[PDB]
């Protein structure tokens, strides 16, 4: 219970003090009992809080702080041209910790390598952000949007038509968060 | 008498119950707002402009809720039981005086009336806990009853010490007797014991661990019964407000405002019939108070039956509210006490001190020729 | 989790799995999602397996 | 809030606007207009408030939503 | 039964006379308990159906001729007995041991070749 | 028609103003539900008071991974909620299984056990997100016709 | 660059138990106070009940 | 003691008459209120 | 598999993923850079403060003191802003990874932690104003849940459950890991082995963790926060988009993963709830052959019968809170 070698210098406790060896005057000792002085001090600390500013935020008018690295709902982005950035490498499908991504790809009419299916089970996803660390083209991101509770969980099966619609909606904020964090990525 | 008694009976009863009920509703909002300032948050501030409707929506929600309590083998008990628990809560307000004699019932045995209505509280904690089906929780309703009866002895034995000083069980006489001095000053330790006894009597935290442990042993098969009922909540809040008014009646002034009109008499000595009202003081001058406009009006309003009654009730209200704060502050300041430890506090600390003071107080009143007369004076 | 049996143990009962659970999940022949699933049956008024 | 703060903001926004805020935000708050959303929402800023309260929104719709 | 009401310290059968003695005592306790299992778990079956179904679960392992295999089969029984006699198993686990409260019922394998062929392997 | 509508609005105002949730803090999402009671986001200011008993409650918030061993007690507690009843599923684990979806011990969604009215996404949702879900539910109740449905039939 | 400390290092923060004794809660000043309050009250009560008894002689 | 002065604690301060009032009616004048600084 | 460790003790996330990283790094035979060593020891103590704010204040909320809980959850609310700045999660960071940390800390964070540091002791002191000398608090924890030093060892107790019975022992001092051998801190050891000792030992760790965080701020060295080897840690995005070798190493790390050499290791750290350890068998491949988590609370709850025997039920609720118990830890 103590380490090997010599016992620690004064590890052993002093002998216990008898009641009449204690250094506390009866006046101090009896007063603290009947006046309940330590409980009075704690009640006074609550008066101090009473007259301090509160911590509360009025939501939804005032929001809490979120960093550029925040991990909210997924979005599929484009280039300035308008083409989808996604080229169907499937890296985000391989690294998914919860197997939430299902991708089916083929050759587009023009010969380009593009996805035909892009589904994200929002009820399987753990919001780790791994999908967006593995992208070679910044195609999949997680927007700062955390406010999308829905009614049915069928609404939480995002298909490629919803994830592109999300990127079109959120692009300025997505481009801004990428601009802030890119040096660190 | 100028008009019919039944009308007079009705107006005084409505004038006490409707303000008392509206007040019992705002103590619930107030206890959530006060605990939030001390906990650096906000209380209710959304149901109503300043959260002033929070009590209303809480009460109407419960009223509209389904109730699934057992109606079998006991139909009256499920329905007519808690209803009279709420009657036994409001029946104590009928002896509160809002000025000399200004009570629904001016009762000579007013104190023994509020000792009777209090011993009926034990039934509203015993019987409700009889509905819940869980072995350990039922024993927790007996332990809460045991706490109430023990802390009732604390209150009745310490009310005794006030009666010795006043000579009467009339709440009006008890307050009028404090015109000499508030009983907090000479019976300091009796007041503290009474306030501590009054928290334990209401089953309030930090003395609520017995009824607290029911929620922790409910299990996976049964549940409580105080569910959709606002009765045992209005019975609870109204007993806290009532224990604050009675605490003020006995130890603070009651409705006694420390009158500054005595101070101005002592200081002022340059009475002038021309209305100047010069004062013989160091910050004094020759005031220009308007005799035709102000002094004639001010003097009349001071002697009005409405104004003087108003100050007597604002005094009692300000004093009850200060004590309502001290109950809310106590709940937010301490952890809970175990049932055996509260029992030791009552039986081996508090009551020994009280019985020691029951000997000493009449002994001093005899030694200084200060036994009051027990005839109707004051 | 494995089915190994400890002679001398007082009260060697399951600690992690459900009450009528059959199988030892950390065995490598045991499948990841198991063999059974549960749901609430409206017609039977209980959870069924 | 506190009386000094709520008094000063009445001297700024007026009693008709004071009641508008009690109905929605539940606070008396004054700040500079920063801009308008396409949805019609209005944004205000005040470096002098409590932290995380320097920016707020006045929504355009009665049945507002984040 | 020191830590729990029906706990039995894990023991290793010394020989077949001992191992058969334990099996019979296990079967005896189970079929004794069947009325107590049928009220607690509100089993909508006769006590006779419960007892005949308990018998089947011992009838499965009647041909085990390994002594190391019997002890694990005995420990499994003792543990099942403990979690049923203490109200630890839910009615859902208990009346799911009866393999007719499936909405497909007891008939869940195909009866013969042709009926399973016309239904696509059941 | 107006009169029955008023009866609804008042009834809905009180189902909204007093919002008492019974809770099943199964795992981490409960921590984030505890941060909804702390000073930065306080539930009390909006009238939310978490009650222990199902009898005193309005809404169940399943917050955490539901396991096969825990599911009978989820259904028992929901079966004890007096009407009207609402359920919020909070987090990926309760919504659809989440990280433990492909496991032998986890129910893949709490709606295989009970009916759900709002699903809040995230592992864990932020405290704002769970607030957003409560406002969606509070809006669902404001659109609940009680005495105006009885009138059409 | 990276997120680095200031050149001279950050200053020391307060981390030890502070908890400083105040006279408001020490027993001796409170015992003395409660005593003077009860003595003043007992002088005021002994004067009042004497006057009350004299008012009763006049009433009778 | 173990305390360091409030003036080095990176929290909002009370000013003027309210500072004098606070440094009178408070257990530890060197204690902060935990409110961070906006700038 | 690293995000699985955030969800074990869900109030102490970055120290759960620290013990998994340290185990994998030991089989990888790699030395992680000094900056990540200090980042990990700083955020391991920010984590220890976060857990103790949950554990101490929830314990007192069960005992019936309700106000310290709310005060320190603003302190908790402020310290989760630092989690969400380094990562984007208020709870499950996934920040600590084999080979260091996922991303470098942002460029104004070490100033913001120092600003929080200047006032955090005052928060402990006011939390301590309410509980330490309070007689109701004292009379609900003295003599409750008393374990002898010999039995705490025989019962597999670690941490303050071990340390509150008078055994001086901290994994940080006895098997130093990360930058703990570079920081000066003390170890609170109790006397009477009861809940009051374990409360007083936990409050002292508040002040000791703050004392480490300040030292970490002043020794923060420069350099990679990630092991400088792309066969193990992901290359920068800019490299992957510019250099051939980097895209190959990026691609294979996110699909196959890195191979860990064969062998097994048992690795323990001083987690906030006791000793947390993992046994990892490696098969030389890219997936773990066997991961076993040793959870401090699992051993603590196993000794609840031996410790609560003869006590009252109101006593047992106090014993539940003095044992730092999150059931996602206990059941893995
Ligand atoms: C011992 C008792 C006190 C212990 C707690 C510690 C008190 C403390 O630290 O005080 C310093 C503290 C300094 O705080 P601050 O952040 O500098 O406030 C500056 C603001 O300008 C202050 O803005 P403001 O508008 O709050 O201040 C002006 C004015 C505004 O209020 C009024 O004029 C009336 C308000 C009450 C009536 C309406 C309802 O408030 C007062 O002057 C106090 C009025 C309320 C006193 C009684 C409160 C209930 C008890 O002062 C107070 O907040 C109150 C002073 C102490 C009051 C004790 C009673
Ligand atoms: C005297 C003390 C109580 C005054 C109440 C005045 C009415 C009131 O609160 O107005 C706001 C109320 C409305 O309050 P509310 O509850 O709708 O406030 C909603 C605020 N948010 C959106 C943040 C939840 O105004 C009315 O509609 C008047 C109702 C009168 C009812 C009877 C009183
Ligand atoms: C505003 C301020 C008051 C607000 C409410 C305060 C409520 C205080 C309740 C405290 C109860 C504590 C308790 O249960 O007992 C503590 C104790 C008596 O028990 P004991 O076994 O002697 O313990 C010795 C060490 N405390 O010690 C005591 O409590 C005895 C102190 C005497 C009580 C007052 C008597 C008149 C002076
Ligand atoms: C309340 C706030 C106002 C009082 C304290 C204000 C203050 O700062 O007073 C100065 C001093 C504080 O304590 P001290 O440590 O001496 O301060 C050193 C400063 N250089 O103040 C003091 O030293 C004196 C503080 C007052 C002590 C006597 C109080 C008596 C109150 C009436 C009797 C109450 C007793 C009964 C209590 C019953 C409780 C159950
Ligand atoms: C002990 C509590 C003592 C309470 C105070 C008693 C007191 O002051 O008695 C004063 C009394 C004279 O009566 P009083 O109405 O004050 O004055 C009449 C006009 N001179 O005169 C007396 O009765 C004299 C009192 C002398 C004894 C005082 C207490 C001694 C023991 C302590
Ligand atoms: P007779 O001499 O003909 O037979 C005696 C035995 C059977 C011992 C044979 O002689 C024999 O040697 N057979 C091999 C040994 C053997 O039987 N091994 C296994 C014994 S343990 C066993 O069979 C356990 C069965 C399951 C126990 C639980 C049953 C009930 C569970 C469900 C109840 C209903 C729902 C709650
Ligand atoms: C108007 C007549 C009465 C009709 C019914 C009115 C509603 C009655 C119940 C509400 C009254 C206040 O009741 C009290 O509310 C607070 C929340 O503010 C609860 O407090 C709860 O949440 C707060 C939130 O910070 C926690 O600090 C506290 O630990 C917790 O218990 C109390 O557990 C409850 O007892
Ligand atoms: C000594 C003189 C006394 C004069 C004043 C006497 C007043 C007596 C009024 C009795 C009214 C009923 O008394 C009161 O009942 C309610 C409901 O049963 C109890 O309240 C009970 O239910 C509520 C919930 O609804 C709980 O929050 C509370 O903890 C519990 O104890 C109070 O604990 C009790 O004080
Ligand atoms: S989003 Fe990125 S990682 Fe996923 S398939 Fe498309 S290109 Fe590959
Ligand atoms: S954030 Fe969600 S979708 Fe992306 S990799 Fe992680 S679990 Fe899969
Ligand atoms: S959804 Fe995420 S945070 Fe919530 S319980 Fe599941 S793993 Fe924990």
């Amino acid at each position: 219970a103590t380490p090997a070698g010599p016992p620690p210098k004064n590890f052993r406790l002093p002998p216990p003090k008898n009641w009449d060896e204690e250094s506390e005057s009866t006046i101090d000792k009896v007063g603290k009992y009947f006046l309940m002085t330590e409980m009075l001090r704690g009640m006074y600390v609550l008066l101090e809080q009473f007259f301090r500013p509160p911590y509360t935020i009025y939501y939804p008018f005032e929001k809490g702080p979120i960093s550029p690295r925040f991990r909210g709902e997924h979005a599929l982005r484009r280039y300035p041209s308008g083409e989808e950035r996604c080229i169907a490498c499937k890296l985000c499908e391989a690294v998914c910790p919860a197997q939430a991504i299902t991708i089916e790809a083929e050759e587009r009419a023009d010969g380009s390598r593009r996805t035909t299916r892009y589904d994200i089970d929002m009820t399987k996803c753990i919001y780790c952000g791994f999908c967006q660390e593995s992208c070679p083209v910044d195609a999949i991101v997680e927007s700062p949007n955390a406010e999308y509770a829905t009614e049915t969980r069928e609404e939480l099966l995002y298909n490629k038509e919803k994830l592109l619609a999300n990127g079109d909606k959120w692009e300025p904020e997505l481009a801004a968060a990428i601009r802030a964090d890119a040096p660190y990525r | 008498m100028s008009y019919s008694q039944t009308i007079n009976s009705l107006v005084e009863v409505v004038l006490v119950l409707v303000p008392s009920l509206v007040g019992i509703a705002y103590v619930t909002v107030g206890e959530r707002k006060t605990m939030g300032s001390m906990q650096r948050r906000l209380g209710p501030n959304a149901v109503g402009i300043y959260g002033l409707l929070q009590a209303f929506a809480d009460a109407l929600k419960l009223l509209l809720k389904e109730y699934v309590g057992p109606t079998q083998a006991n139909l009256v008990l499920f329905f007519l039981g808690p209803v009279i628990t709420l009657i036994f809560s409001l029946l104590g307000y009928a002896v509160i005086p809002y000025g000399p004699g200004l009570a629904v019932n001016d009762l000579s045995t007013g104190i023994l009336y509020m000792l009777a209505v209090s011993s009926l509280a034990t039934y509203g904690i015993l019987l409700a806990g009889w509905s819940a089906n869980s072995k350990y929780a039922f024993l927790g309703s007996l332990r809460s009853t045991a706490q109430l009866i023990s802390y009732e002895l604390v209150l009745s034995s310490s009310i005794l010490l006030v009666i010795m000083l006043s000579g009467s069980l009339s709440l009006t006489v008890i307050v009028e007797s404090q015109r000499a001095i508030w009983y907090i000053l000479p019976l300091l330790p009796v007041f503290i014991i009474f306030f501590i006894g009054s928290v334990a009597e209401t089953n309030r935290a930090p003395f609520d661990l017995a009824e607290a442990e029911s929620e922790l042993v409910s299990g996976f098969m049964t549940e409580h019964a105080a569910v959709i009922f606002v009765f045992f909540f209005l019975a609870e809040y109204g007993s806290i407000v009532l224990m604050c008014i009675l605490t003020s009646i006995l130890f603070l002034g009651g409705y006694l405002l420390i009158s500054l009109l005595d101070i101005i008499y002592n200081n002022l000595l340059s009475w002038i019939v021309i209305g100047k009202y010069i004062i013989f003081i160091f910050p004094f001058w020759g005031p220009v108070f308007i005799d035709l406009g102000l002094y004639e009006i001010i003097s009349y309003l001071y002697n009005a039956p409405t104004v003087e009654g108003s100050f007597y009730g604002l005094s009692l209200g300000v004093k009850t509210s200060i004590l309502i704060f001290v109950f809310i502050w106590t709940r937010a300041s301490f952890p809970r006490i175990r049932f055996d430890q509260l029992m030791s506090f009552c039986w081996t600390v508090l009551l020994p001190i009280l019985f020691a003071l029951i000997v000493l107080v009449p002994c001093i009143l005899y030694s200084f020729n200060i036994f009051p007369v027990n005839i109707s004076l004051l | 989790m494995f089915g190994v049996l400890f002679v001398g143990h007082p009260d060697l009962r399951r600690i992690m799995t459900d009450y009528g659970f059959e199988g030892h999940p950390l065995r490598k022949d045991f499948p990841l999602t198991g063999y059974t699933e549960i749901r609430y049956d409206e017609e039977k008024k209980r959870i069924v397996v | 809030s506190y009386p000094t703060r709520t008094l000063a903001n009445l001297r700024k926004i007026g009693l008709k606007e004071y009641f508008r805020q009690l109905l929605y935000i539940g606070d008396t708050k004054y700040g500079e207009l920063v801009g308008v959303d396409k949805f019609g929402n209005k944004f205000y800023e005040n470096k002098e408030e409590l932290p995380l309260r320097t920016r707020w929104v006045d929504y355009a719709k009665h049945d507002y939503d984040a | 039964v020191q830590p729990t009401k029906f706990a039995v310290t894990v023991r290793q059968s010394r020989n077949w006379a001992d191992a058969k003695q334990r099996v019979i005592a296990a079967y005896r306790a189970w079929i004794r308990a069947a009325p107590e299992i049928q009220t607690m778990y509100s089993i909508p079956f006769p006590v006779s159906h419960i007892r005949t179904r308990i018998r089947q679960e011992f009838e499965r392992h009647r041909y085990v001729n390994k002594l190391n295999v019997v002890d694990v089969l005995l420990q499994q029984s003792n543990a099942d007995f403990q979690e049923t006699m203490n109200f630890w198993r839910q009615q859902s686990h208990v009346m799911a041991f009866f393999k007719e409260e499936h909405f497909r019922g007891e008939k869940r394998l195909p009866s013969n070749f042709i009926t399973g062929f016309l239904e696509g392997r059941n | 028609q107006y009169a029955l509508t008023t009866l609804d609005i008042i009834t809905n105002w009180a189902r909204q103003g007093s919002f008492w949730p019974m809770t099943f803090g199964l795992a981490c999402c409960a921590v984030e539900m505890m941060h909804l009671s702390t000073p930065r986001y306080d539930q009390d200011r909006l009238g939310i008071i978490f009650r222990a008993s199902p009898r005193q409650s309005d809404v169940m918030i399943v917050a955490g991974t539901l396991t096969n061993k825990m599911a009978p007690a989820l259904r028992q507690v929901y079966d004890q909620m007096p009407d009207p009843r609402w359920v919020i599923s909070m987090g990926s684990c309760a919504n659809g299984g989440g990280y433990y979806h492909y496991s032998y011990s986890v129910v893949r969604g709490c709606d295989r056990i009970v009916p759900v009215d709002v699903y809040v996404p995230g592992c864990p949702p932020t405290s704002e997100a769970l607030m957003y879900g409560i406002f969606q539910l509070q809006r669902k109740m404001r659109n609940t016709k009680i005495t105006r449905m009885w009138y059409r039939k | 660059p990276q997120d680095m400390p200031p050149p001279g290092g950050y200053e020391a923060v307060q981390y030890k138990r502070n908890l400083p004794s105040r006279g408001l809660f020490r027993p001796r000043p409170l015992l003395a106070g409660a005593a003077v309050l009860m003595l003043y009250g007992w002088y005021k009560l002994v004067k009042g009940i004497r006057e009350q008894n004299e008012l009763a002689r006049e009433k009778m | 003691s173990n305390a360091v002065s409030i003036t080095k604690k990176y929290t909002v301060q009370s000013t003027g008459i309210w500072e004098r009032i606070r440094r009178a009616l408070v257990i530890d004048p060197n204690r902060s209120n935990g409110v961070p600084l906006n700038p | 598999a690293l995000p699985y460790f955030d969800r074990l003790d869900y109030v102490s996330m970055m120290t759960n993923e620290q013990v998994f990283s340290l185990a994998v790094e030991k089989l990888l035979n790699i030395e992680i850079p000094p900056r990540a060593k200090f980042i990990r020891t700083m955020f391991g103590e920010i984590t220890r403060i976060l857990n103790h704010l949950m554990s101490v204040l929830s314990h007192a909320m069960d005992v019936g003191a309700l106000t310290p809980f709310l005060w320190g959850f603003e302190e908790r609310e402020k310290l989760m802003e630092f989690y969400e700045r380094v990562s984007g999660a208020r709870l499950h960071a996934a920040y600590v990874r084999p080979g260091g940390v996922h991303q470098d800390i942002p460029v104004g964070l070490l100033d913001d932690i120092y600003q929080w540091a200047t006032q955090f002791g005052d928060r402990i002191d006011e939390t301590e104003e309410m509980l330490t000398d309070n007689r109701i608090w004292i009379n609900r924890l003295k003599g409750v849940g008393v374990v002898s030093a010999a039995d705490a060892l025989n019962l597999s107790f670690t941490g303050v459950m071990l340390r509150g019975s008078g055994v001086p022992w901290d994994v940080r001092k006895s098997s130093p890991y990360d930058a703990y051998d570079q920081v000066e801190f003390d170890v609170p050891v109790g006397i009477n082995g009861d809940c009051y000792d374990r409360y007083l030992c936990r409050m002292e760790e508040f002040r000791q963790s703050l004392r480490i965080i300040h030292q970490c701020l002043n020794k923060m060295p420069a350099g990679p926060v990630r092991y400088e080897d792309y066969k193990i840690t992901p290359p920068p995005r800019a490299a992957m988009k510019e250099n051939m070798e980097a895209l190959i190493h990026h691609f294979l790390l996110f699909t196959k993963g890195y191979a860990v050499p064969p062998g097994d290791t048992y690795t323990a750290i001083e987690a906030p709830k006791g000793e947390m350890g993992v046994y990892v068998v490696s098969d030389g491949s890219e997936r773990p052959y066997r991961v076993h988590i040793r959870a401090p609370g699992f051993a603590h709850l196993s000794g609840f019968d031996h410790i609560t025997r003869g006590h009252l039920l109101a006593d047992a609720v106090a014993v539940i809170g003095t044992m730092d118990l999150v059931f996602g830890e206990v059941d893995r």
